[PDB]
RNA sequence: ACCUCGAUGUUGGAUCAGGACAUCCCGAUGGUGCAGCCGCUAUUAAAGGUUCGUUUGUUCAACGAUUAAAGUCCUACGUGAUCUGAGUUCAGACCGGAGUAAUCCAGGUCGGUUUCUAUCUACUUUAAUUCCUCCCUGUACGAAAGGACAAGAGAAAUAAGGCCUACUUCACAAAGCGCCUUCCCCCGUAAAUGAUAUCAUCUCAACUUAGUAUUAUACCCACACACCCAAGAACAGGGUU
């Protein structure tokens, strides 16, 4: 009666308009994705070559899961899968606005439904031309690596044997004790222990009179941003957008990650036989195959690996 | 190429007191060649293994890992594993008080 | 730390917990119609659910009679899950059970629910309907329907 | 532990009067198009679901007569009727439970 | 039709997706390994290809105990005795360097877990390293091996008494009291095999997972 | 997995380890940086009363798959220089100790059986 | 004998540690009665690290086995509104001793209640390390014995941060016993040219190098019902096409 009613999009709308809606408002989004299937014929920016300290755009994947993997070495290494669901890039700054001295590209993906986001945010995105994502993500880059905004990205955008970082919200365990969260000894469970097996022994000296910032103490634990270095990329499968990311990645399965070339010294100049900008199927220059494999990876359906 | 051949030349180069070569069969699952040889002494010992890795460090697969010196600490009996041959480098005492030539012939048959 | 844990924790433990809701649901098979606290309904709407289904499993199976005979408590029910229930959505795969948020109980304030399934004798609940047609919106929007049709 | 200190008042305002304990408005409170009645949008209208909860004791009452002991739930379909009405088709072999009142505008 | 266990998912919430992409590659590496079908309980003889020597085979015989995992990952634990020395392999059944599996002797054993044949007399896991393969008839149910083995004194590596493993093979009235049983049934959860929210259907699962293997094909 | 207090079991001809003793082999000290002897580790061994080094060959503790988990924490009289005190070995010894770093020649040659 | 005798035993241990450097290890240097390895000594360095057991209540100590090392200290001999009460301390009792006795004892021994619901302050998410093996190389050095630097690769281990494909505890998930990743330095000196003092002189002379923190980054960044959730105590957060 005040006026503030709550409403979503379904509030008022009638049994044979819900159908109706959600078909028109489903087409319209797969539309515009498909809209930006061809970039390169769309005014594409300068495609300028790779040069030494030029850093490109990364991607948001989804982190589909593990699986285990073989090398022709005999080893198994564990990777995880990530997906890159309708990652398109959505926004480019310069270097004076960027927060710093390097130009960003904001990149999105995993479209989300229009009737569960705010009116600016829907607005920037009808003015991009394509639905909203979930999750978008800065990546500082090189005037060099910048895309025209709306382009799509994919996961042959890396290759194998790249290394990459990975950086997502990593597990969220809610409100941890001191044990769980930082590893504390804790106390005797007999021995004539009263009430205390799993609490912090002392929190600081007597002298002080007070507790140093920063003190290892219960608390929230996981749901924040983390990030995994230097994980190898084991194998692309083009046709589904799967990146094969050595190791483990923060974060829960279906969770947005965003991906990196890798920022150790070790891996600094390794972007010479990258695509630089990004990777192009508009350009067809050569159709990648199905799957894309590092040298070592004893690939499934080879002839089973003698150590000869 | 290093082979056995290369083994048992450079061996009899230096003059090893006894020299004894089996051929591991396949189904067991260790290597090709087993040799064990003789020896004067610990300084003998260890003169001909060093000459034999130097030997097989220099000569050729590069791409095959190197090879580690085992039992230089001990006196009496030394061995170096290749990827397809083990040398047991030992005294007379040592290779009579653990006939591995028996051992290594006769697997399940003897004590 | 309950990540992907399904089953609420009720009563005194998993067996008490398996009870309340056995009782609950003998009670559902009973009247077709039941008040409970709102998460213990939901608790049993899904075990309602199964028990339908193996209902239509037939009277003959003895996993299915088995099963009626362990969740209905009262034995004169069993005959009428397997020979009223079952015929009834002989034709449905789902969706068996309407459940309904009803206002909080006096006593407590407990959040409340019915849960009734559907089809029986009883009055029907006042479910939410929702905008007729002819509203400003809705016919605005069957306008962009006949629009897009002949348009494409 | 014990306090050191008795909190004033203007710091136990400070502490009871805040956002956070103050109740909020409810936002979700509309009328019932059918009997105008006030309800939430999630939830059911109190009125009348105590119609229909009055209706449905009263429907139990006459069929706890009609079984006439505990353990008697019939295994055939049950059909409710009011007063000048007659079993249908298909209402035939099912057990009809019979009501004094005339049939609720709401009960169809 | 056997469905080879690891090809159903656990349930859960990770993406088809994901399966998908694993089933390809499960049976993609089928194609070259040929995975034969067996059981818990049946022997085994697993050649696979030692990186430590220079390509060259060694072979395991013994009685598959567990089969475990899903996906690619998924192994099966088989178990000997060799010159009177329990020792037990876990194998992946998709490593690529596992030669060869031969199914010595396909049979099924009255439980779905052998783990307890630790704590049974060593000659319940005893096999002849040299068996040779029995054969089974092209059209004929899996022969159910009802032996029920003997235990060695009561310490054992688990409970195994105790409902909740539901052994069936193990012959508990010659080991255990009637006391001890009777104890042991005091963990015995009736209501565990009537909660019918706590049950996994795979009909549908398996379908797709058969048009996904046909297809393959 | 090979701690310190655990009770180990001589594979070996040597005469310490099958000889009778009213306490069973104990190791008393792990060569590794955390106490914790895997296949291929060193460890001292308390034999008859006496202080006497001994290398890992087997342990109930599953270990990486494709190796063997044998149902006794079996180990090998080992001299301080490194030569076994043994000279057979009876049951069988994994092959994945030849590659890990560390001298196993002497041990692996000693072996009757390989697993 | 200055504060506290108008409810604070004490010692050890547990937990968690903050700090000093007069450095035990790791780092960089000068000298050496340092050929090499090694030590001895001194300068600099506090980023990091600094073991497990038997006896004993023990701090210490001895012993056993290790380690790169098992540092010296302060913090109300840090820390009992976090824990424990083994020594010692209260009421019981012995041994020995003193005392006429009552009783007593710096001694030996057996036993002996450890409360607190947190009002305020404070606080509760701030670029790894070592060791071993190998290459260099049983090369330098050395008569031999012995045995390097520097640089690089591989293994582990630990620490930190994550994760569940496998294994294991288990089971729609949480865990470790499992797996994955971990990135630059710090300055003591040694030199070049060169005056005061026409040589020389590394220079609290001007000047030229080793010489670098001006951490490099990375991370995060969308002003504006109900249900479900890998988000969560509430709240918040994400999803509902
Ligand atoms: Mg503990
Ligand atoms: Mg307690
Ligand atoms: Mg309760
Ligand atoms: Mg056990
Ligand atoms: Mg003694
Ligand atoms: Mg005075
Ligand atoms: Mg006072
Ligand atoms: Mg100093
Ligand atoms: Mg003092
Ligand atoms: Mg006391
Ligand atoms: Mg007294
Ligand atoms: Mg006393
Ligand atoms: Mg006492
Ligand atoms: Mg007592
Ligand atoms: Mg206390
Ligand atoms: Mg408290
Ligand atoms: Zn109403």
């Amino acid at each position: 009666l005040h006026g503030k009613s709550g409403t979503w999009w379904d509030e008022h709308l009638s049994e044979e308009n819900v159908p109706f809606i959600k078909q028109l408002v489903s087409d319209e989004d797969k539309a515009q994705l498909a809209s930006k299937l061809c970039p390169l014929k769309d005014e594409p920016w300068p495609i300028h070559p790779w040069e030494p300290g030029s850093f490109r755009v990364g991607l948001i994947a989804l982190k589909l899961g593990m699986m285990p993997l073989w090398t022709k070495d005999g080893q198994k290494h564990v990777v995880t899968l990530l997906q890159v669901q309708d990652c398109h890039v959505l926004k480019y700054t310069s270097k004076e606005n960027c927060n710093g001295k390097m130009a960003t590209l904001s990149v999105g993906g995993k479209t989300v439904s229009r009737f569960r986001k705010a009116t600016s945010i829907l607005e920037f995105y009808r003015e991009l031309g394509l639905p909203p994502k979930q999750t978008v993500k800065i990546f500082n880059i090189t005037d060099n690596a910048a895309i025209k905004p709306g382009t799509p990205l994919y996961a042959a955008h890396f290759r194998p044997g790249q290394y990459v970082d990975v950086t997502a919200k990593t597990i969220g365990k809610g409100f941890q004790g001191v044990m769980k969260r930082w590893g504390f000894k804790g106390q005797p469970a007999t021995h004539g222990q009263t009430k205390t097996h799993r609490r912090p022994g002392a929190v600081a000296t007597g002298d002080i009179g007070r507790v140093w910032p920063g003190t290892k103490m219960p608390g929230k634990m996981g749901n924040i941003y983390r990030t995994e270095y230097g994980l190898k990329v084991w194998r692309i499968n083009t046709k589904h957008n799967i990146i094969y990311v050595n190791g483990s990645v923060p974060g829960h399965k279906n969770c947005l990650v965003k991906v990196k070339d890798s920022k150790l010294p070790a891996y600094k100049d390794l972007g010479k036989n990258l695509p630089f900008p990004t990777y192009f199927p508009d350009g067809d220059e050569e159709e990648l195959p199905e799957d894309l494999y590092d040298e070592n990876v004893c690939q499934p359906g080879a002839p089973s690996i003698t150590f000869a | 190429k290093f082979d056995i051949d290369m083994m048992v030349s450079l061996l009899r180069q230096e003059n090893a007191r006894d020299i004894c070569v089996i051929q591991v069969p396949p189904e067991m699952r260790y290597t090709d060649y087993f040799v064990i040889v003789s020896g004067t002494s610990t300084r003998h010992l260890h003169a001909m293994a060093f000459y034999v890795v130097k030997m097989y460090k220099h000569l050729k697969c590069k791409r095959d890992p190197h090879v580690k010196i085992e039992g230089k600490d001990t006196d009496d009996w030394l061995c170096v594993d290749f990827g397809s041959m083990v040398i047991h480098l030992m005294l007379p005492e040592t290779r009579e008080i653990y006939e591995l030539e028996k051992l290594w012939t006769l697997r399940s048959y003897d004590d | 730390i309950s990540h992907g844990r399904v089953f609420r924790r009720m009563g005194l433990g998993p067996e008490s917990r398996i009870h309340l809701l056995r009782n609950l649901l003998t009670g559902l098979v009973r009247h077709e119609r039941i008040e409970a606290p709102w998460a213990r309904v939901d608790e049993m709407r899904g075990y309602a659910e199964k028990l339908i289904d193996y209902g239509k499993l037939g009277d003959t199976n003895e996993r299915a009679m088995r099963m009626a005979d362990f969740w209905l408590t009262e034995k004169d029910l069993i005959p009428k899950l397997f020979q009223v229930l079952a015929p009834r959505y002989k034709d449905q795969t789902g969706g068996y059970t309407r459940m309904l948020q009803i206002p909080n109980r006096s006593l407590d304030r407990a959040k409340m629910a019915v849960i009734e399934y559907k089809g029986n004798c009883l009055p029907p609940l006042p479910l939410p309907r929702r905008d007729s047609h002819l509203t400003l919106l809705n016919q605005l929007l069957q306008g962009l329907r006949q629009d897009l049709r002949q348009s494409q | 532990a014990a306090p050191k200190n008795r909190r004033t008042i203007e710091v136990n305002r400070c502490r009871r009067r805040n956002p956070q304990k103050l109740i909020k408005v409810k936002n979700n409170i509309d009328v019932c198009p059918e009997c105008g009645h006030l309800k939430q949008k999630h939830v059911l209208c109190a009125y009348c679901y105590e119609k229909v909860c009055k209706e449905t004791a009263e429907i139990r009452r006459q069929i706890g007569k009609q079984e006439g002991g505990p353990f008697k739930a019939p295994t055939i379909e049950t059909v409710v009727l009011y007063t000048g009405e007659t079993p249908s088709e298909q209402d035939q072999g099912k057990r009809i439970i019979e009501r004094d009142r005339k049939r609720p505008s709401w009960f169809t | 039709r056997f469905l080879s266990p690891e090809f159903i998912p656990r349930r859960g919430r990770t993406d088809p997706l994901k399966f998908q992409i694993e089933r390809k590659d499960m049976l993609e590496r089928r194609k070259v390994l040929h995975i034969p079908e067996f059981y818990v309980g049946s022997i085994l003889r697993v050649t696979t290809a030692d990186p430590y020597a220079s390509g060259k085979i060694s072979q395991f015989l013994g009685i598959c105990i567990q089969r475990s995992g899903r996906g690619l990952g998924a192994t099966f634990i088989l178990r000997n005795v060799i010159e009177g020395q329990g020792v037990e392999i876990c194998f992946e059944l998709y490593n690529p360097r596992v030669q060869e599996i031969q199914v010595v002797k396909l049979e099924k054993r009255l439980d779905d877990s052998l783990l307890y044949l630790r704590d049974a007399l060593p000659e319940y896991s005893t096999f002849d390293v040299n068996m040779k393969p029995v054969v089974q008839e092209p059209n004929q149910k899996v022969p159910v091996n009802e032996l029920k083995v003997k235990m060695k004194p009561k310490p054992w590596s688990k409970r195994w008494e105790r409902p909740n493993f539901n052994i069936k093979g193990i012959r508990f009235d010659l080991c255990l009291t009637e006391q001890q049983m009777k104890e042991a049934q005091k963990w015995n959860q009736p209501w565990l095999e009537f909660d019918m929210m706590r049950e996994y259907d795979t009909s549908k699962i398996e379908a797709a997972i058969w048009k996904e293997i046909e297809a393959s094909k | 997995a090979i701690q310190k207090m655990t009770r180990v079991r001589v594979v070996d001809n040597s005469a310490l380890g099958n000889s009778p003793y009213h306490r069973a082999p104990r190791c008393i000290h792990v060569y590794k940086k955390n106490g914790v002897g895997k296949v291929g580790d060193q460890i001292l061994l308390a034999i008859k009363g006496q202080k006497k080094k001994a290398l890992i060959v087997g342990h109930c503790m599953p270990g990486p798959r494709m190796t063997p988990r044998f149902d006794s924490n079996n180990v090998v009289l080992i001299e301080d220089n490194g030569n076994p005190v043994g000279t057979r070995i009876k049951t069988p010894i994994p092959t994945s100790l030849r590659k890990r770093e560390g001298e196993y020649s002497k041990v692996l040659a000693i072996a009757q059986n390989f697993v």
